[PDB]
Parts: structure tokens; sequence; C-alpha cells
């Protein structure tokens, strides 16, 4: 179901010049926006920080 | 500066014929919900006055214009419509041009009230709304012209069309849908007056039955007087009871409802300066509100 | 009437949250303490 | 009063990168090309068993 | 750029479709209020100093 969030949208034009990069990592490809109590569930279970 | 100006934003998608009519409507009266800087044009249009379901009639437009707030459009940018409200923005500036939609000419020093377009139209195609502009005609005619159109509706259940102001003819008849648009005002007249002329006739059981022209004056004068003799000149003092005292209150509220409607207060007075006194149809007239 | 953007890179470190989902790193924040804390505004 | 007619940045360039060999479906193929083919009527393949 | 396929049938594709999309943006404008009191004006101006 979480993969269904990531695969239901097409990669969209256009590329930015100033890509939001990580420490030693690939640039960020998407943003989740959740409420406060769901975020506590999605970190103590099902996912890693 | 310190002048107040409402800014009405037009949604984009205007066709070249549609902006030309909005270019032409420079000095006109436009209502709005609340005094505010920025505002959409959807609250300006005639579609915003509806209750259903139902496009509002002449009675509702008189009721709306108390709650709506009058404003006169200034110069019309292609970006936005800049209009100033009458009741707050004009107290600092003092002078606003105003074009008549009325066929009746304006003399100097006249008080002008606003009348909904019952005397007898702009619609926009691309933006899907209508515009109805009220008629700025003078306030002594305003109590007349409304009451002439009511008198026609009582005849639906001599000439009423004659109205000669400052040396000019007027034709009220000019037809079909004007009569049915005004039908709701006619019924609240007759229901108010006949309920008036039963309760007074029940509290005084012999107004009509009293003798003519000399006893009635003697009954009038003692009632007209100021002296302490008041209540013994009035009142007449299983079976059902006429609910008179409750019918007092329901009639007084209905009469008290129509006092705000048919006052037609002088919102606008015109002071002609550096020009002709007579302001005719399609001419910008300067406006000075009460200080 | 034709004009083009000018952008300059000035990167700073920001405390945030990164979640790996599938094949791409996904950003995740909640926006309660940062924004809308103690206002009269509903959370949309 | 200022009027502007502005066209913004045309930020849409759709790119398509195709190579049949970058697809590993060419494992399932024997791709050879005739530099000119269409003159030929009937090519045949002999199997000896 | 609409991507295309040469379909195996010799039936004609009759036309490809390649066109330009134009979108009107929208506009909204924000609001705030800063209001100051009566006597705060003269103190900033200096009338009550």
């Amino acid at each position: 179901w979480l993969v269904d969030l990531t695969t239901a949208t097409q990669p969209s034009v256009a590329v930015p010049r100033l890509t939001h990069a990580d420490t030693r990592g690939r640039p960020v490809d998407g943003v989740l926006v959740t409420t406060a109590p769901i975020k506590q569930r999605l970190l103590q279970s099902f996912l890693k920080v | 500066a310190d002048g107040f100006e409402t800014d009405i934003a037009i949604p984009s998608g205007i066709s070249r014929p549609d902006a030309a009519a909005l270019q032409r409507c420079e000095g006109r009266v436009v209502f709005l919900p609340t005094i505010r800087r920025q505002l959409t044009l959807a609250d300006v249009a005639h579609e915003s006055f509806v209750s259903g379901g139902v496009s509002p009639d002449t009675l509702g437009l008189l009721l709306a214009y108390r709650r709506r707030f009058p404003a006169v459009i200034t110069r019309v940018l292609p970006t936005r419509i800049v209009a100033c409200p009458l009741d707050v923005g004009l107290t600092h500036a003092g002078t606003v041009n105003l074009r008549n939609t009325s066929p009746v000419d304006l003399c100097n020093g006249d008080p002008i009230s606003l009348v909904p377009p019952v005397f007898e139209d702009v619609r926009l195609d691309s933006l899907d709304l209508t515009l109805r502009f009220p008629v700025p005609l003078p306030s002594p005619l305003a109590r007349e012209i409304v009451a002439r159109l009511v008198a026609r509706g009582i005849r639906d259940l001599p000439d009423l069309n004659v109205l000669y102001y400052n040396g000019s003819r007027l034709s009220l008849l000019a037809l079909g849908p004007v009569n049915a648009e005004l039908r709701s005002l006619v019924l609240n007249m007759v229901y108010s007056i006949t309920e008036g002329t039963t309760i007074i006739l029940t509290l005084i059981p012999r107004l009509f039955a009293l003798s003519a022209q000399d006893g009635y004056v003697n009954a009038l004068l003692q009632m007209q007087s100021v002296t302490r003799e008041a209540a013994q000149l009035i009142h007449p003092e299983g079976e059902r009871r006429l609910p008179l005292y409750e019918a007092l209150v329901a009639w007084l509220t209905h009469a008290g409802q129509l006092g705000d409607t048919l006052a037609l207060a002088p919102v606008v007075r015109v002071c002609t300066f550096d020009g002709a006194a007579v302001v005719r149809s399609g001419d910008m007239a300067p406006v000075i509100r009460y200080p | 009437t034709l004009d083009e953007l000018e952008s300059a890179p000035q990167t700073t470190r920001v405390r945030a949250d990164l979640v790996s989902i599938g094949e791409k790193l996904i950003f995740l924040e909640a926006l309660e303490k940062r924004i809308y804390a103690a206002t009269n505004v509903p959370y949309p | 009063d200022v009027e502007f007619d502005a066209l913004l940045g045309s930020y849409c360039n759709t790119l398509s990168l195709v190579r049949f060999l970058e697809l590993g479906l060419s494992v399932a193929c024997v791709c050879t090309k005739f530099p000119e083919l269409a003159y030929m009527n009937e090519g045949r393949v002999q199997f000896e068993v | 750029h609409q991507p295309l396929i040469a379909r195996d049938g010799p039936h004609p594709i009759e036309q490809p479709t390649h066109n330009y999309m134009t979108k009107i943006i929208d506009r909204r404008a924000l609001n705030a209020a800063f209001s100051l009191a009566t006597e705060a004006i003269a103190l900033l101006t200096g009338e009550a100093l």
C-alpha cells in the first residue's frame, strides 16, 4: 500500500538545477505529508529512519 | 491620500466583446457584501442575490440593498475593478462622478435614492454571470414611482402613467414580465392595510359608524389633544376569542418590516459645480455625501 | 517580455527525516509543531 | 496603469531514450540486419537433424 | 513529444499527434493586519516626548 503511493504518479517535468541532495546520498524524489499520530506509527513500525 | 478603494478582481478568460461592455459601465452603482480591500466579482453579480432556486424579485432586491453596501465604480483597469464604497470611503474624498441610468433629469441640490431596475441588463458570456444596475432617481419621485406601480397591481385584481418632472414626460407603461416581477410587493401592501383597517376598527368599533364631518372631528380633536383624557376615549370596555393583541404584534412587525424597505433614504446628493445645473441622461454627476 | 530564471547554490544542513520506500528516498514530516502550533487555523 | 503580456519559462522538455540492446530482451533474439533486404523474395533456413 | 510505435499491421496510423499545451496559472493574494493604537502614534512620532 505504501508502494502504491510511490507508483501512482509519473515522473514530472522539469528537472531543477538545485536538487535537494542528501549527505552522501541520491537526491530526494518525493515528499510525504502525514498527520502527527500517523507518523509515530509509521516509524515505530513498518519503516526505518 | 488615505482614500479607501475596494479592488474587485476579474477572473481571466474575458473575450474582447465582453471587456468592452465592462469598459463602458464606468459610473454605476454596485453593491457588495462587506467593506473589504480585495474581493471577487462573484459577489457582485445578480446570481449572488438568490435564495434558492429562485431568482430574487423586486421585494427581495429592496431587502438586499439594506444588507448589501452601495459602491460606485471608479476607473476600470483591465486587471481589476476599483470601486469606492459610499458610506465610508467618500467621507474623506468628497467628490465622485456618477452617470445616470435613469431617463429622468437631475437638478442641482437634489437628494437621490437608489431603486432596483423595476422601471426598466448587462450579461457576460465568457464569465457566466449577469449584472443588474440599480436606477439612481430622485427621492421625492422614489416614493411616488414605487407607489404608482403598486397602484397598478391593485387594478389587476384615469391614467397612472403620467409623471411629469422638471418639464418632461414619462411613460410607465412603455409591460408583460414587469407586472409579475412586482406581484409580491402588492400582496404585502393589501395584507398590511386590511389588517390595519380591521384592528383599529375592532378596537374602535364605530369609526365608520360614527356621524359624518362634525362628530368625527369632535372624536378626532379629543383624540388629537395632549391632555390626560386618553384611554377612556378609546377602548370598548365556551366562546372563542378574537386574538386581537397577538394580531397587533404580528401586524406591527410586518408594518415595521416595510418601514426599512420603503423609506428609500437619500444616500446621494448631487452638487453641480462649474457646469450646468441640469444633469441629463448618460452624464456624469458629481456626488457629495452628508459631512 | 521573455525572461529566464537565475539560481545560485547555497546549501545548508537541515534536520529532517528520510525514509527509503521502494526504489527512491521519500521525505516525511508532520507539520504540527513547526507550523499551525497555537493558531486558530484548522489543519487542512 | 501598467499592462503586461508575459509568457513564462517553457519548463517542459519530454525526453525519450531508446535502445533495444539496453533492453535485455535482446537475449531472446538473434538480431542481424541486411543493409539492403527488400529485393529478396524468399530466404530459407536449412536444419539437418 | 508523444512517443510512437510502428505497429506490425500495415494499416495506416493516419497522423501522429504532437502539440503544445498552454495553461493559465491562477492568482491569489495574501492578507495581514498590523493595527496600532492612538497614543502609540505620537510616541513614535515624538509629539508626547
